């Protein structure tokens, strides 16, 4: 029982490079339950890939609460993955970075972890920034750089991407390097109604006057 | 003996119900009398409903050609049958042992922002209710126009039976119905007739209201109606602009004379706005211009 598991894992990787994370996650789970009755050394790698998929699509939400997940998660053979999941749930950039830095020769060596660690880091940074800008009205960009632990240029790039994607409702003041959040709104529907009324009145009086001769 | 209307005799009600005169004539009930408490209960329930529709029942009795409404209660409706009738029966059973002896006489529901009339569904519901349980009446309240016009907008209707064609005789006061409800108002307008509505109150209620006015004038003097209804005016202006567009389209070619109807709606909205402004002008003259 190894050929079908290997081909399932290969198909899972091919789907992972092609999006559609739901079916990729299902294929990863199928490969996991196939590897449960197969060679031990592949089980830790399959768990790593399953966790990678789970944190990649951030919607499955499958922690170690599963009855089959506990005997492998509690195994000290693989432990950095539990710390990474805990950091992802807690949304702590500092803990994520300290886990990444301390756990060398087990995370850097695997390339598939590296090809998505940037995406995971960007996801948690974006979530933290969105939570950060919640109460403020005008906020300095060096402040966000200090909080997220990145230089000012990367903070500006992240803000530009977020504003373009209609995620952050605000605008960047570049000359003095701040961010103004559009929290001040009023009842502008009355003026739109008045404008529509004015246009209709204009056309109507034109027609009424043109009726004569 | 103004309180004599509150005395309820079951024998007379049984005699009237067993000797039903409304089964022969069709334009029989032409007067509706509502207690002050019932009217206030309906108004508060409709206002608490918000911008949505709320419906309840109406307990009362009959007196000759008069439908008398004494109390009300609010159905849950989060439902036609099932839940609504369960609530009705349970509430009537609960209220029969505390002093409320009257049974249902009608149902009420709100029409927020589009007048007081019966739609097709309301006409079908009233036909169904009058088929089985009689007498009956449908009270429709506009909780939003009440604030805007400073007048209680309420209407008690009763539906003609299927297959009956009354010969004209419709006064039909003008109602500013929105554009999307004009067609529904046209097909079903001759299937029902309105009852003239009057209100009554007891002696203790009159004394209490007179004593209450000694301290309730403060709220009248500090109303500021120009801010409580600012989205209603915007919706009215939008509907009026659409009606103006339709009247202009009618003018370009060649209801009847839609320009007159659009003008009437514009006049109503503008007069409401000017009333709201002149109230604030009076307040400013009274309170702010005493500059010492
Ligand atoms: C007396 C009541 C309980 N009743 N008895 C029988 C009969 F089958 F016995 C039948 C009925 C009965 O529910 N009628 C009814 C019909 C339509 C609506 C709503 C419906 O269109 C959707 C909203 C738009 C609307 C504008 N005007 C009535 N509506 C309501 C209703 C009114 C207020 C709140 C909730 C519902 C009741
Ligand atoms: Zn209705």
């Amino acid at each position: 029982p190894l050929i079908m598991g290997v081909i399932r894992e290969c198909g899972g990787k091919m789907h992972l490079r092609e999006g559609e994370f739901e079916k990729a996650h299902t294929d990863f789970f199928e490969a996991f339950k196939n590897y449960d009755e197969s060679g031990s050394p592949r089980r830790t790698t399959c768990l790593k890939y399953l966790v990678l998929a789970n944190m990649l699509m951030k919607s499955g939400i499958n922690p170690f609460d599963s009855q089959e997940a506990k005997p492998y998660k509690n195994d000290p053979e693989i432990l950095a993955m539990t710390n990474l999941v805990s950091a992802y749930q807690n949304n702590d950039i500092t803990e994520f970075e300290k886990i990444l830095k301390t756990n060398h020769s087990n995370i850097m060596d695997d390339p598939f972890i590296r090809e998505h660690i940037e995406e995971l880091l960007r996801n948690i940074r974006t979530q933290v920034l969105i939570k950060l800008i919640k109460p403020y009205t005008r906020i300095h960009i060096p402040f966000i750089s200090k909080e997220l632990n990145i230089d000012v240029a990367d903070v500006e790039s992240l803000l530009v991407q977020c504003i373009l994607d209609n995620t952050i409702h605000g605008r960047i003041d570049q000359v003095n390097q701040l961010l103004e959040l559009d929290h001040q709104k009023r009842g502008g529907a009355r003026y739109t109604a008045l404008d529509k009324w004015t246009n209709q009145l204009n056309s109507l009086n034109q027609a009424v006057v043109s009726k004569l001769a | 003996s103004i309180d004599e209307i509150y005395k309820y005799d079951k024998k007379q009600q049984q005699e009237i119900l067993a000797a039903k005169p409304w089964t022969k004539d069709h334009h029989y009930f032409k007067y509706c009398k509502i207690s002050a408490l019932a009217l206030l209960k309906m108004v508060m329930h409709a206002r608490s409903g918000g911008n949505l529709e709320v419906m309840g029942l109406m307990l009362g009795k009959v007196d000759g050609e008069t439908m008398i409404i004494m109390d009300s209660f609010a159905l849950p409706v989060e439902n036609a049958q099932a839940a609504a009738y369960e609530y009705m029966a349970a509430y009537i059973e609960n209220a029969k042992q505390v002093g409320r002896l009257e049974n249902a006489i009608g149902w009420y529901h709100s029409h927020p922002g589009y007048g007081c009339w019966l739609s097709g569904i309301d006409v079908s519901t009233q036909m169904l209710n009058q088929q089985f349980q009689e007498p009956f009446v449908a009270v429709v309240i506009d909780p939003t126009r009440t604030i805007s016009a400073g007048k209680v907008n309420l209407g008690a209707f009763r539906t003609y039976p299927k297959g009956y064609k009354p010969p004209d005789e419709g006064p039909s006061e003008y109602q500013t119905i929105p554009l999307n409800k004009i067609e529904d108002f046209g097909v079903h307008c001759k299937q029902y007739y309105a009852l003239e509505v009057s209100y009554f109150k007891s002696s203790l209620d009159r004394k209490l209201l007179e004593l209450l006015w000694n301290k309730y004038w403060v709220n009248t003097l500090s109303s500021s109606s120009l801010l409580t209804n600012a989205d209603y005016t915007t919706g009215q202006v939008f509907d009026l602009s659409e009606k103006l567009e339709q009247s202009e389209a009618q003018l370009g070619r060649g209801s009847e004379d839609k320009l007159a109807k659009a003008t009437r709606d514009s006049c109503k909205t503008t007069i409401e706005a000017i009333h709201g402004l002149m109230s604030q002008v009076i307040k400013d003259k009274l309170f702010n211009q005493i500059n010492i």
